[PDB]
């Protein structure tokens, strides 16, 4: 927008009376001071400009309740904003802050406040004087500390302070009984306060990305809690069943800490996660009976632990719906993995697993059977009962040939056996009806293929790199992909 | 979640 053009808006909105003014998205270098004469104004939009200062004018827009300067390149605001009474919301995202405006901390009206993506480094004592202050986004910006003062913003309901430099919050933070939203990820936090626990409407904690090593007992009192986020850290142990206290508690997340083992408390502490993460940690047992509470927990990641068995009572975990095992030294699935009849994915990727149980054939829901980077030297005839499976991953075994039954996956589309040692693959694998993608590469000791793998009439995506096919013509496997199925189709039984 | 700004926060959380 021209400056004549963005004159023309203002007149507009005069001759209109408009409560409302949005000069958003023009490339306006400069707002014209003519901008006084707008006192009706409620409402002010100006995000996404270039505007590099805010004219003293606008403080002459007393009505003003809404005023978003948010993508602006702006440093600093005119002490003429004290006149606005009124105002309710202000967003100075994506500007060029290193500090907070000295006329905000004036602005005593303010439930609002967005300073999120700038290089702000200090927040001011004077913050207590938004008292009135709901809601406060300092995301991403460079604050290395909280001043006391925040104690005194008793009206704070949602507080994200993700992406800072922050080492210690104050133990002030307490006063703020009625945060139930608090973002502190991606921080540098060596601990909690004490006083956290006075936080009883707290239902959301993002602690993801900081340096705590322990978490406070008087977290168990945060009884609101929904969403407890403690990924990568440096936390070996919980306190005391503090999860038992956590009874609306939805999803936990330990990963990426020092844990080497589960949490003491017994099952008491998962009666209602939905969703439980620990990858990435040092755990060397799943205790016995510690999910017969878990009457809702569909989600368990195991991943990148210390696991060489499962516990007895594997079998009873029959509303698991995902379950990733990865990373970790098993030798052997147990028969009793039958009793997961909810389970949709399996991913059980770099073990030390031989052969499976025929009790995986029981699995009537399973979608996603993840076995790459294992010894498996032969699939059981039960895997002929995955009807649900679509995705099986066997890359890298010890297969040397494919169960016949393996062509009752009538839902399979994605095979992917490169790096084993197949010699040759069943004629059943003709019935594959929904086979896209089938990754043969790699397989040294393959010499030949089906013809009935013409049948699969969806297969658009195959790999045969580095495997002999001896047993093909060689101006054919020359060719590639494309005209090895060609030969196989028109030259076999099925054209 | 998704701010009045279309920016997303508390992810992680959410």
């Amino acid at each position: 927008s021209s400056n004549a053009e963005v004159i023309k808006e203002l007149n507009k909105c005069r001759e209109e009376n408009s409560m409302r003014l949005d000069l958003s998205k023009r490339s306006i270098h400069i707002l014209p001071s003519s901008i006084k004469e707008l006192t009706q104004l409620t409402e002010l939009y100006l995000y996404s400009n270039k505007l590099q200062s805010l004219p003293a004018e606008v403080g002459c827009l007393v009505n003003l309740m809404t005023l978003a300067l948010s993508e602006n390149s702006l440093t600093s605001l005119p002490d003429s904003l004290d006149n606005l009474k009124k105002l309710r919301m202000l967003d100075l995202r994506h500007n060029k802050l290193r500090e907070i405006p000295s006329v905000v901390y004036r602005l005593d009206s303010l439930t609002t406040l967005y300073l999120r993506f700038n290089r702000i480094t200090t927040v001011e004592k004077d913050i207590k004087n938004l008292s009135k202050l709901s809601m406060l986004s300092i995301r991403e910006n460079k604050i290395k500390q909280l001043p006391a003062e925040i104690g005194e913003l008793c009206n704070l309901i949602t507080l994200d302070v993700a992406h800072n430099q922050l080492e210690h919050l104050p133990k002030e933070i307490g006063n703020c009984t009625q945060i139930t939203n608090l973002d502190l990820q991606h921080n540098e936090l060596l601990d909690l306060p004490d006083t956290i626990g006075n936080l009883s409407s707290l239902s959301r904690l993002g602690l993801r990305y900081n340096r705590l090593s322990a978490i406070p007992r008087s977290l168990a009192k945060c009884s609101a809690l929904e969403e407890l986020n403690l990924e990568n850290n440096n936390i070996s142990t919980l306190p005391e069943s503090l999860l038992s206290s956590l009874v609306k508690l939805n999803s936990l997340t330990l990963a990426r800490n020092c844990f080497q083992l589960y949490p003491v408390g017994g099952p008491s502490q998962f009666s209602t996660i939905y969703s439980l993460n620990m990858e990435h940690n040092r755990i060397n047992k799943i205790p016995f009976g510690i999910f017969s509470r878990a009457k809702v927990l569909s989600k368990l990641n195991m991943k990148d632990n210390q696991l060489t068995s499962l516990p007895l009572d594997f079998g009873t975990w029959t509303s698991m719906v995902e379950l990733n095992l990865a990373t970790n030294q098993l030798t052997k699935i147990p028969e009793d993995v039958s009793g997961l009849v909810s389970l949709e994915v399996l991913i059980l990727s770099n073990n030390l697993l031989k052969k499976l149980p025929h009790g995986l054939g029981n699995l009537r829901k399973l979608r996603e059977l993840d076995l790459e980077e294992n010894k498996l030297e032969s699939l059981p005839n039960e895997i002929a009962y995955l009807k649900d499976l679509q995705k099986l991953v066997l890359t890298n075994n010890q297969l040397t040939t494919l169960p016949r039954g393996i062509g009752h996956l009538t839902n399979l589309t994605h095979l992917g056996l490169g790096e084993n040692l197949l010699t040759h693959l069943p004629e059943e694998i003709g019935t594959l009806e929904n086979l896209e993608e089938l990754y043969l590469n790699d397989n040294p000791n393959l010499h030949s293929l089906p013809f009935e793998l013409a049948l699969c009439s969806k297969l658009s995506i195959m790999s045969i790199e580095n495997c002999p096919l001896s047993h093909l013509p060689p101006q054919i496997v020359a060719g590639g992909p494309s005209f090895i199925i060609q030969f196989l189709k028109m030259q076999g039984p099925y054209r | 979640f998704k701010d009045w700004y279309g920016e997303i926060w508390f992810d992680g959380v959410c």
